[PDB]
RNA sequence: UUAUGCUAUCAGGUGGAUGGCUCGGCUCAAGAGCUUAUGAAGGACGUGCCAAGCUGCGAUAAGCCCGGGGUAGGUG
RNA sequence: GAGUGUGACAGUCACUUAGAUGUACGCCAAAAGACCGGAACAUGUCCCUGAGUACCGUGCGUUGGAUAUCGUGCGUGAAUCUGGGGGGCACCAACCUCCAAAACUAAAUACUCCUUGAGACCGAUAGCGAAAUAGUAGGGUGACCGAACGCUGAAAAGUACCCCGAGAAGGGAGGUGCAAAGUGCCUGAAACCUGAUAGUGAUGGAACGAUACGGCAUGAAAGGAUCUCUGGCAUGAAGGA
RNA sequence: GGUGGCAAUGGCUAACCUUUUAUCUGGGCAGCCGAAGCGAAAGCAACAUGUGCGCAGCCUUUUGGCGAGGCACGACGUAU
């Protein structure tokens, strides 16, 4: 969150860079699918490790997979199937920005998830 | 000065670079030297040595606001139309207290019946007003 | 002399006699003075700190060492405090105590404002100043424009009046500028499109606010820089009935 | 209109003044009337020395139905007993009121040029 | 095959200018404005699994407890 | 439709924004109650109303304060409503004005450690000394003086395996990546240094060039195509065999 | 100085208020300058043109006339 109090690039980027962890949680937001947005009443939600998302920008547009990992400090997610093959030949996962993906299936093992997404 | 036009001139209009150093290139600071080497400059600029006369206290000394009879005559109709004067059967009745003038002076012409009340009048103003058909009134 | 008045659908539904503010001669020099004065009064003090480059105790070595006579650090040969030394003070920097405010007499400022208002009526000046429109100037709108509360309503009015093309050109000609302004926060170079003038504070001020290039103000908040952006007169303006009525002695 | 005249014109900032200078020189050409070129040179002269003529000078030096050309502003100090037509660059409000009440006309240089292009009978006041 | 050299360009090294970017600085405006013997500010020393500096902390030592917001990651 | 992030320029991808919500402890706070109490006049051989104080002499500082600022060292030193002080030298008189020598008292005002905002400000030799493991490294016994150093890439995908090499150096080969950009890694100028190419060169004279004419090299783009070369013809100023 | 606003019925506001975040709009006549000078002061206090020449411009018989501004007098206020 950064209000129109400060329209200065220095203050916006400082706020993003020194955002606390509870604010970096909100940086993991991604667009919900049409069904999910209709059945939740919100347009976006935070990507969580486990739920299925479709990558819609980058080299891996259209791939659906489960979030393997989430780094809040990096602001990145790790999705099943989104990998870079390294000079060894072994496959490392390529971190993605959550704004480049779209949630298609939500993980609902946590009862707090509904109010987490909205309200 | 125009710094841009002197970009590239070196001395920047000062002549030799030994000019434009300090107060030595002006002969001292401020209006100094008015007795020795800036004597003629002090004559020209009015900074000559000497005292003259005496001052009276501001609490007793007063200047009087003035107005000439010519001015009164040729803007009397404006005064009546604006409210500071009135026409009583042909005579312009003017009171200087609400105008802010305490002495009427006698410069100009008086062409109309003018009844002027003031704290003081010049003699020529007196005769001009009385020959114009008007009158002069003293402020008690 | 007289201007037709257009309803929200854009059709002339009456006449209004323009006040004497509209037959004022064209004074680009005074418009330039007014705009420059407003910009200068908006300007903001700045400058280096008090002793920047100067909080050293450096003193010169003197002659007899093969080095310049500049002040040096007391325990090194590094030069200090002089405007041609690295880390030295700026010679003749901006001063925060400098006064950049400009004065323009009220009479000539109002004369310039009236000149700009009259320039808003000439089609040639407005089109030469960059605006794209197909209406007949000046554009006076009935007061019901002031009561509409949504951007969609404003869009409907502008399309019915043949003014939305200038809003669109402003929107698509908004462009990221070149240079340090981007870092300082002036990322975009914005165009000016339409000046709506209302009789008083009404919903239209908020409804037309978000339109690209559009300014919506009241007669009280009307000034030279609004009527002549960049010191250039010929601004495309929508007057309301209340605004025309209130402009009777606005600057006379 | 050589380099000096063009320097003066470019120096002037009032478009009304510029157009007046150009049209005055054009009319001095076409009509063969040196009055317009003289007025043009007076307007090309520095603006700090424009005519500021009071009503008193006009009243002193004018007669009934006198045609006056003031290369500058008319001010309103003094009285005007007789009606006189005055073409000036500008007028004070009091000057306008006084001339109108006295019965003269307060016209502009363009209007006087359109009224009589030859300038016959017009007398210049500074 | 004229060496040692000279002049110009080109390739490369060194170097870190230029350009672009910048979480920093500076100035102005609006707020807000005391604290410590119930031991302050400041300093020393210690404190991390691998930890030397800074930062935080004080032998309960990059930390412990309670309430609220936040919710799936965290371990400056 | 302020802006910032997101693999290149985003109102509609994300955070936001406009606008609404909520908020513990606190802070202000109206209705309504409890309490000491306030204000006029008449009468007057009545009582009280600030002491080393006010004033003054002299010395000094300070002040625009001038014989007429304020301070205080020494000396001196009153009066009590029928009274006392002031009205820019002193005194006399008239008139006007006040009541000191005891005490408190919000607001309007100053400032910027700190919070927020903004900026015709600087953009890494600039801007704070410090874009900081910066009052640090370092210097001085000390008071104190005081630096330099930003940037890989979209993602480490931070080069597998092989050969040489004493090698956990390095090189070669081979890969990754749109691009090596290969870790003090964006761009990568000049000085300086290494090599190549063009010209010249061991009989040669020096402000390192300008101009004209030649040799050699180059002359792809951005320069010319009645343009370049070589001639003829017509007209040809000054001049003129 | 160049360019402008207004103009003897003159010009401009300062602080400050109005900001709805420094702009801006509308107020704000306190004050300053101009409007009468001379004189140390007390004090007193002047031409709304009496005359001549004359540029531009206009008229004209091309020689003259009128002639703003300008120039030269005359007159007057005050100090000596």
């Amino acid at each position: 969150m950064i209000a129109m109090v400060s329209k200065q690039p220095r203050k916006q980027r400082k706020a993003r860079y020194a955002a606390p962890l509870h604010i970096r949680q909100k940086f993991m937001g991604a667009r919900l699918s049409e069904a999910l947005t209709k059945e939740y009443g919100t347009r976006s939600a935070a990507v969580i490790t486990g739920d299925t998302v479709k990558v819609m920008r980058g080299d891996f547009k259209g791939t659906e997979g489960k979030v393997q990992s989430v780094s809040l400090m990096d602001g990145t997610i790790t999705v099943d199937g989104v990998i870079s093959t390294k000079v060894d030949g072994t496959e490392v996962p390529r971190p993605l920005n959550p704004s480049n993906v779209m949630i298609t299936k939500l993980e609902m093992k946590d009862g707090r998830r509904a109010s987490s997404i909205k309200k | 000065m125009d710094t841009k036009k002197f970009r590239g001139s070196r001395t920047c209009g000062g002549g030799t670079h030994k000019n434009r150093r300090g107060a030595g290139n002006r002969g001292g600071r401020g209006k100094a030297g008015g007795c020795k080497h800036h004597f003629v400059r002090a004559m020209m600029r009015g900074y000559s040595y000497g005292k003259h006369g005496f001052k009276r206290p501001d609490e007793v000394s007063r200047d009087v606001s003035i107005v000439n009879v010519g001015e009164l005559d040729e803007l009397a109709s404006y005064l009546v139309e604006e409210g500071l004067a009135e026409v009583k059967d042909g005579a312009y009745h003017i009171n200087l207290e609400n105008l802010g003038i305490e002495k009427v002076l006698g410069s100009g012409r008086v062409t109309k019946n003018l009844v002027v009340t003031s704290e003081e009048f010049s003699a020529s103003a007196r005769e001009k007003i009385e020959n114009a058909g008007g009158s002069c009134i003293d402020a008690e | 002399a007289t201007a037709k008045t257009i309803d929200l659908t854009g059709k002339a539904v009456g006449e209004v006699e323009l006040p004497a503010v509209f037959d004022a001669d064209y004074r680009p020099d005074l418009i330039k003075k007014a705009v420059l004065a407003a910009q200068a009064n908006r300007l903001q003090p700045y400058g280096p700190r008090l002793y920047s480059g100067m909080e050293t105790s450096a003193r010169g070595w003197g002659s007899g060492r093969g080095v310049s006579h500049v002040p040096r650090l007391v325990n090194s040969s590094r030069a200090a405090r002089v405007p041609h030394a690295k880390g030295g003070r700026r010679a003749h920097p901006p001063k925060p105590e400098a006064d950049r405010s400009e004065k323009v007499n009220t009479k000539e400022r109002r004369y310039a404002i009236r000149s700009a208002i009259a320039a808003t009526t000439d089609p040639t000046l407005v089109s030469l100043r960059g605006h794209i429109f197909e209406a007949e100037l000046p554009i006076v709108a009935v007061n019901d424009l002031e009561s509409l509360e949504r951007t969609k309503q404003v869009i409907e009015f502008l399309e019915a009046a043949g003014l939305y093309e200038d809003v669109l050109r402003a929107k698509y000609g908004r462009h990221i500028r070149a240079g340090r302004g981007k870092l300082r926060g002036r990322k975009y170079k914005h165009k000016k499109s339409v000046l709506i003038v209302a009789g008083e504070n009404t919903p239209i001020l908020k409804a037309a606010r978000n339109l690209s290039g559009v300014d919506v103000v009241t007669v009280d908040s009307l000034n030279a820089e609004l009527l002549a952006p960049g010191t250039h007169a010929g601004r495309l303006t929508v007057w309301t009935e209340s605004a025309i009525g209130k402009l009777e002695g606005a600057f006379q | 209109m050589g380099k000096k005249s063009l320097v003066k014109l470019t120096r002037k900032t009032n478009p009304r003044i510029v157009s007046l200078i150009l049209t005055l020189k054009e009319r001095a050409n076409g009509d063969s009337a040196p009055i317009w070129k003289d007025i043009a040179k007076r307007l090309e002269a520095p603006s700090r020395n424009y005519a500021a003529v009071n009503i008193s000078k006009i009243n002193r030096h004018t007669a009934e139905d006198d045609v006056l050309l003031i290369p500058g502003k008319v001010l309103g100090a003094g009285l005007l007993d007789h009606p006189v037509t005055i073409a000036a660059l500008t007028f004070s409000d009091s000057a306008f009121e006084k001339i109108t009440e006295a019965g003269g006309k307060c016209l502009s240089l363009e209007e006087i040029m359109e009224a009589n292009p030859k300038g016959s009978g017009i007398r210049i006041f500074r």
